[PDB]
RNA sequence: AGCCGGUAGCGGGCGUGGAUCCCUGGAUGUCCGAAUGGGGGAACCCGGCCGGCGGGAACGCCGGUCACCGCGCGCGCGGGGGGAACCUGGGGAACUGAAACAUCUCAGUACCCAGAGGAGAGGAAAGAGAAAUCGACUCCCUGAGUAGCGGCGAGCGA
RNA sequence: UGGUUCGUGGAGCCAUGGGGGAAUCUGGGCGGACCACCGCCUAAGGCUAAGUACUCCGGGUGACCGAUAGCGCACCAGUAC
RNA sequence: GUAGGGAAACCGAGUCCGAACAGGGCGCAGCGGCCGCAAAGUCCGCGGCCGUGGACCCGAAACCGGGCGAGCUAGCCCUGGCCAGGGUGAAGCUGGGGUGAGACCCAGUGGAGGCCCGAACCGGUGGGGGAUGCAAACCCCUCGGAUGAGCUGGGGCUAGGAGUGAAAAGCUAACCGAGCCCGGAGAUAGCUGGUUCUCCCCGAAAUGACUUUAGGGUCAGCCUCAGGCG
RNA sequence: CGUAGGGUUAGGCGGGACCUAAGGUGAAGCCGAAAGGCGUAGCCGAAGGGCAGCCGGUUAAUAUUCCGGCCCUUCCCGCAG
RNA sequence: UGGUGUUGGCUCUUGGUCGCGCCUGCGUAGGAUAGGUGGGAGCCUGUGAACCCCCGCCUCCGGGUGGGGGGGAGGCGCCGGUGAAAUACCACCCUGGCGCGGCUGGGGGCCUAACCCUCGGAUGGGGGGACAGCGCUUGGCGGGCAGUUUGACUGGGGCGGU
RNA sequence: GGGCCUGACUGCGAGGCCUGCAAGCCGAGCAGGGGCGAAAGCCGGGCCUAGUGAACCGGUGGUCCCGUGUGGAAGGGCCAU
RNA sequence: GCCCGGAUAGCUCAGGGUAGAGCAGGGGAUUGAAAAUCCCCGUGUCCUUGGUUCGAUUCCGAGUCCGGGCACCA
């Protein structure tokens, strides 16, 4: 899952820490680390289809910024849009950011 | 997710009212079918801009009717006809009552807005009903004479 | 006042009417190469359009123009590739040390990638931290192997 | 999860992949869990010389080498092979 | 450096443990006639040794990163080529026989097959030779397959914990139980080897305790030098 | 082998200005931290398809190439049907 | 594999806490169906009584009760008899039931519009369908793979012994 | 064998044994508050030599020593186990 | 160390107003018996100690023993 086109959220590198033992605060000797290795945390990317000036535009977006898509659809009502292709439309909708 | 209904909808609300729905129902159903719009702030005052006009435009329709109920309830359109003892040879229609008003008092009147189902064939004093705007009706005193 | 590079000789020339030679600007600059008309096993092969040359229409040569991508109202402008180290960002080992070994160490180092520029990063407090105080950021000394962190081991370290 | 001296520790701070999701100064963040009090500072927009680094390049200088040394190459060397 | 004691608050030539004025721990105090010399300490130089660094020099078998190889070899893909000559004689067909019709029988024809013999071609069984070779796998005699799961040219694809494998851990450019090159890198080596002028004095140990320790270490023992005591 | 001089002649032979095969590449499109990985048509890709020359003579050295004899292909323009 | 996001519409029937309703509560003595306690000689009835019918009903099968169609001057308490606890009316509540309202969670039936597949026709038709896929998080199986560990003494080492 | 009892003490400890270290062992006497004995005196477990495990990490009772601007708190320290 | 359990007759298991039931054991009926079957019969501090109530299997508390489960191990 690549990149949110609205927020620019992208996959980040994380660790995955494996622990044994009873935490000190529960009365145990404490926690011991039995493995640390690398992994990727991904943005929850989804498709959002909307029709703008009679053209289907598809966004790859983190579920965080889903309502931001419709916001740009509003702000495009003052724009002169008809005649352009679904590519040029998406460009305009994004420069409003 | 509050949105603005643009159509009365089954167990949601009346057009112009703002109600709450789950997001999926909104952005995947109500919105692409024109059935509503999201209740942003931009098209929120836009809604207050319409309830404002309609309030004042409907009150002007009530205020102009009064600027004629005052007149018409303070006068007598007198219609001289040709008649024998009681019954007229011709008749006086709303059209006649209309043009006769424009003749004497010069008030312009819509004859189709006058409560006359049968043309008038008998001398006397009549008080009829004039409804320019409903719930604001006028009682016109009109004297027909030979 | 000599000169036609190393480089002498053969055979021929130039210079006080200022050469050779040294500096700056300019002109020329085959083909390949980011390579960019298109193709291709780099330095080869094959085209469109405009103008020219030959007896020239076929054929060939000469000059000009023609890639992709981005950005602004078909026209412009910009991008590409390279550069000894140095710099920022995105990824990121292991031997080794712990006299075995896994947490820890080596080290965010080696290396890969993107980008930058003569530097780059950073930078004008939602800061510091106890001074009733200071007053952007960067770099050097000191603070200090301190405070602390640590299978409280080996070590790490403001 | 990462960063910091901080390896889960009483673990704050800065950064953020997921979920929930505010207010405009009588708003908000910080002073190492947390609460009070007392103070510090104004987040989610951008730019900014100089002092810093390096040495393909040019010059100056060595209690630097002197042809098995000094650069791999003093010489037609990143060559012959 | 000039004050230490205590985990600390803290006190201070003291302090901590303690109820203590108890007891104990760790601490506290120049030579000569105000002048001079010496000295705590500290600064710089020199020397021995220790810590961190590759740390006396040379040497692994290996681990890891980024690249380079399928012109050798293995499999597959696309497109071409090659297999003298001879021998055997399946099915089917035709005719004859047979029967109620058949099954089936004989003859002829026919030309099948991981069929047979044997060159080219592809192999490499036994023996001998070669063994600083003609050759880092060859030569001679002999022997297997030779229409097939056949052999072979040109164009291609698949690679390093990965390929490919009628399976041998085979092969992946003349050593593959994990290729090659450059890099981390002077990896690490408690092991083995090596360690360069002269003279003078002294002079060991191969034991004990503990040790994932036993051919390695830490302390003690034994050697040496300096200052002091006598 | 050393030094010098000379020698390779094509519309028809082979390849190109022709076609496609595996495969490679790749406007559309799809995917991946970056580098990049895919991908229909299209383009490239040959010892496969396609396409018009045979015999003799000559040089120290080239010959279906030069020469001789006899044949043929495509492109342009013109005339005729 | 649970929670959650992407993720929506309509129903059916549930359950768990919270507020209120109305009661269910029958060992033995006894009038009879005695929750626990306390208050209290008056609660009632035209602001519908002593009897007939539907039943919500729960019945311990003896009885409890409501709202309806019955109904046009009547009830039961103090008194008590035996009680550990007197009965009426009123209330604070326990063990329990459900009528209603709150958040809720659970399953089940359907739908289409997200998302997925398909359709020479693609702002559309068809099928799957809020499942699947994909994101963050939970626990588990996991030599397919990775990093490693697998002691010493020893009349050689192993085995044995220590 | 019996009576009374809890010294199977608290705060310390001259001086020694043993010994590479670290440990192990024996100890008179002073103070607090006690048991027994008329008293002298004895008693800091057991005739004696085996019946044991350094540190790290954490639990529990106490102490009120530290408490990250300040008052608390979180968390440590100390004594005991 | 923490939560959930149990104990009831000889073995097993059921349980605010009872002390239960089955199997083992006793005789009696029954056959050639080995039986099944039929019968009647016993076997309790319900672990113990406080408390609850008018009362105690229950309910509470607290200890004893034995079951389960959880986490831990310097
Ligand atoms: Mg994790
Ligand atoms: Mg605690
Ligand atoms: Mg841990
Ligand atoms: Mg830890
Ligand atoms: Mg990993
Ligand atoms: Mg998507
Ligand atoms: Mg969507
Ligand atoms: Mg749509
Ligand atoms: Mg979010
Ligand atoms: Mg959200
Ligand atoms: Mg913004
Ligand atoms: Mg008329
Ligand atoms: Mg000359
Ligand atoms: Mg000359
Ligand atoms: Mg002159
Ligand atoms: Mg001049
Ligand atoms: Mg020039
Ligand atoms: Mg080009
Ligand atoms: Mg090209
Ligand atoms: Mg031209
Ligand atoms: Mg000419
Ligand atoms: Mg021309
Ligand atoms: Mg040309
Ligand atoms: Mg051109
Ligand atoms: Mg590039
Ligand atoms: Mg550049
Ligand atoms: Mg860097
Ligand atoms: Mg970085
Ligand atoms: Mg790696
Ligand atoms: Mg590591
Ligand atoms: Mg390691
Ligand atoms: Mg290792
Ligand atoms: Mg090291
Ligand atoms: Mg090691
Ligand atoms: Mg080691
Ligand atoms: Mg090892
Ligand atoms: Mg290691
Ligand atoms: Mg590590
Ligand atoms: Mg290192
Ligand atoms: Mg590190
Ligand atoms: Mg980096
Ligand atoms: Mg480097
Ligand atoms: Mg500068
Ligand atoms: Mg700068
Ligand atoms: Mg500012
Ligand atoms: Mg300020
Ligand atoms: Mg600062
Ligand atoms: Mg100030
Ligand atoms: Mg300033
Ligand atoms: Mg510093
Ligand atoms: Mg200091
Ligand atoms: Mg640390
Ligand atoms: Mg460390
Ligand atoms: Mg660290
Ligand atoms: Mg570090
Ligand atoms: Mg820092
Ligand atoms: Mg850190
Ligand atoms: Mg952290
Ligand atoms: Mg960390
Ligand atoms: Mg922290
Ligand atoms: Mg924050
Ligand atoms: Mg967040
Ligand atoms: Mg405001
Ligand atoms: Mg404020
Ligand atoms: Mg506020
Ligand atoms: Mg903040
Ligand atoms: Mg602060
Ligand atoms: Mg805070
Ligand atoms: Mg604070
Ligand atoms: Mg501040
Ligand atoms: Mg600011
Ligand atoms: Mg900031
Ligand atoms: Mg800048
Ligand atoms: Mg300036
Ligand atoms: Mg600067
Ligand atoms: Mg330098
Ligand atoms: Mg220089
Ligand atoms: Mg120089
Ligand atoms: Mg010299
Ligand atoms: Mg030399
Ligand atoms: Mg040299
Ligand atoms: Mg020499
Ligand atoms: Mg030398
Ligand atoms: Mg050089
Ligand atoms: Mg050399
Ligand atoms: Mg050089
Ligand atoms: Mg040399
Ligand atoms: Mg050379
Ligand atoms: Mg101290
Ligand atoms: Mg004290
Ligand atoms: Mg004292
Ligand atoms: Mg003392
Ligand atoms: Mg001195
Ligand atoms: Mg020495
Ligand atoms: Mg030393
Ligand atoms: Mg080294
Ligand atoms: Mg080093
Ligand atoms: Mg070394
Ligand atoms: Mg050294
Ligand atoms: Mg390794
Ligand atoms: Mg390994
Ligand atoms: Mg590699
Ligand atoms: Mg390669
Ligand atoms: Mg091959
Ligand atoms: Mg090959
Ligand atoms: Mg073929
Ligand atoms: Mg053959
Ligand atoms: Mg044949
Ligand atoms: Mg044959
Ligand atoms: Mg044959
Ligand atoms: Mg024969
Ligand atoms: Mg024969
Ligand atoms: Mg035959
Ligand atoms: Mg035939
Ligand atoms: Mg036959
Ligand atoms: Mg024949
Ligand atoms: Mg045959
Ligand atoms: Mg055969
Ligand atoms: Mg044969
Ligand atoms: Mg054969
Ligand atoms: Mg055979
Ligand atoms: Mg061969
Ligand atoms: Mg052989
Ligand atoms: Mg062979
Ligand atoms: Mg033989
Ligand atoms: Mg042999
Ligand atoms: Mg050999
Ligand atoms: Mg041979
Ligand atoms: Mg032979
Ligand atoms: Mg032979
Ligand atoms: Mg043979
Ligand atoms: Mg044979
Ligand atoms: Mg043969
Ligand atoms: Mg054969
Ligand atoms: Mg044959
Ligand atoms: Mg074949
Ligand atoms: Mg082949
Ligand atoms: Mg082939
Ligand atoms: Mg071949
Ligand atoms: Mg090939
Ligand atoms: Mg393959
Ligand atoms: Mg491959
Ligand atoms: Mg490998
Ligand atoms: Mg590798
Ligand atoms: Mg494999
Ligand atoms: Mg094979
Ligand atoms: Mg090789
Ligand atoms: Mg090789
Ligand atoms: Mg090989
Ligand atoms: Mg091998
Ligand atoms: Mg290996
Ligand atoms: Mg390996
Ligand atoms: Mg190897
Ligand atoms: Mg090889
Ligand atoms: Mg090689
Ligand atoms: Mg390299
Ligand atoms: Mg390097
Ligand atoms: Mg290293
Ligand atoms: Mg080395
Ligand atoms: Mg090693
Ligand atoms: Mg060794
Ligand atoms: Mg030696
Ligand atoms: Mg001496
Ligand atoms: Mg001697
Ligand atoms: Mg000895
Ligand atoms: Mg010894
Ligand atoms: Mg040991
Ligand atoms: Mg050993
Ligand atoms: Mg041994
Ligand atoms: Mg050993
Ligand atoms: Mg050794
Ligand atoms: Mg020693
Ligand atoms: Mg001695
Ligand atoms: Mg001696
Ligand atoms: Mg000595
Ligand atoms: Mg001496
Ligand atoms: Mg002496
Ligand atoms: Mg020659
Ligand atoms: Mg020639
Ligand atoms: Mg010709
Ligand atoms: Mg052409
Ligand atoms: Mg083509
Ligand atoms: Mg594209
Ligand atoms: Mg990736
Ligand atoms: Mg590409
Ligand atoms: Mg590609
Ligand atoms: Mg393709
Ligand atoms: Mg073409
Ligand atoms: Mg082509
Ligand atoms: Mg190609
Ligand atoms: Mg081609
Ligand atoms: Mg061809
Ligand atoms: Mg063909
Ligand atoms: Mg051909
Ligand atoms: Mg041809
Ligand atoms: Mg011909
Ligand atoms: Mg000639
Ligand atoms: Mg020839
Ligand atoms: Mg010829
Ligand atoms: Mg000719
Ligand atoms: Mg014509
Ligand atoms: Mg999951
Ligand atoms: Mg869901
Ligand atoms: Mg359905
Ligand atoms: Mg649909
Ligand atoms: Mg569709
Ligand atoms: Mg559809
Ligand atoms: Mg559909
Ligand atoms: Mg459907
Ligand atoms: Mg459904
Ligand atoms: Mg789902
Ligand atoms: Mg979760
Ligand atoms: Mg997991
Ligand atoms: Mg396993
Ligand atoms: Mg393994
Ligand atoms: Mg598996
Ligand atoms: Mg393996
Ligand atoms: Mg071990
Ligand atoms: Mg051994
Ligand atoms: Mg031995
Ligand atoms: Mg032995
Ligand atoms: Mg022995
Ligand atoms: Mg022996
Ligand atoms: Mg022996
Ligand atoms: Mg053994
Ligand atoms: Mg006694
Ligand atoms: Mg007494
Ligand atoms: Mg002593
Ligand atoms: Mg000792
Ligand atoms: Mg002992
Ligand atoms: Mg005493
Ligand atoms: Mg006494
Ligand atoms: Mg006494
Ligand atoms: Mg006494
Ligand atoms: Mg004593
Ligand atoms: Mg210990
Ligand atoms: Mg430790
Ligand atoms: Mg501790
Ligand atoms: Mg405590
Ligand atoms: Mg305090
Ligand atoms: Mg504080
Ligand atoms: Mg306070
Ligand atoms: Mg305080
Ligand atoms: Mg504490
Ligand atoms: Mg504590
Ligand atoms: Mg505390």
């Amino acid at each position: 899952s690549k990149v949110c086109e609205i927020s620019g959220k992208r996959p980040i590198v994380a660790n995955s820490i494996q622990r044994r033992g009873k935490a000190k605060r529960e009365g145990g000797v404490g926690k011991k680390t039995t493995g640390i290795s690398k992994r990727r945390q991904y943005p929850n990317l989804q498709k959002v289809r909307v029709r703008v000036a009679g053209q289907e535009i598809t966004f790859r977006v983190a579920a965080s910024h889903i309502p931001k898509v419709y916001e740009l659809v509003e702000r495009a009502k003052g724009l002169k849009l008809e005649g352009l292709s679904p590519k040029e439309i998406k460009k305009e909708l994004l420069k409003l950011l | 997710m509050k949105v603005i209904l643009l159509e009365p909808l089954e167990n949601l609300g009346d057009v112009g009212q703002v109600v709450d729905v789950k997001p999926g129902y909104a952005r995947n159903y109500l919105l692409p079918r024109g059935l509503a719009v999201l209740a942003t702030e931009s098209n929120l005052k836009a809604l207050e801009a319409r309830i404002r006009a309609q309030a004042k435009r409907l009150a002007e329709r009530k205020a102009e009717a009064e600027r004629l109920k005052e007149i018409l309830e303070n006068l007598t359109l007198t219609i001289p006809v040709r008649a024998g003892e009681t019954k007229i040879y011709g008749s006086v229609t709303a059209k006649d009552i209309a043009e006769a008003l424009s003749r004497q008092h010069g008030v312009t009147i819509d004859p189709k807005r006058l409560a006359l189902e049968k043309p008038i064939k008998e001398l006397g004093e009549y008080v009829l009903t004039y409804k320019p705007h409903p719930e604001v009706p006028i009682q016109l005193k009109v004297s027909v004479v030979a």
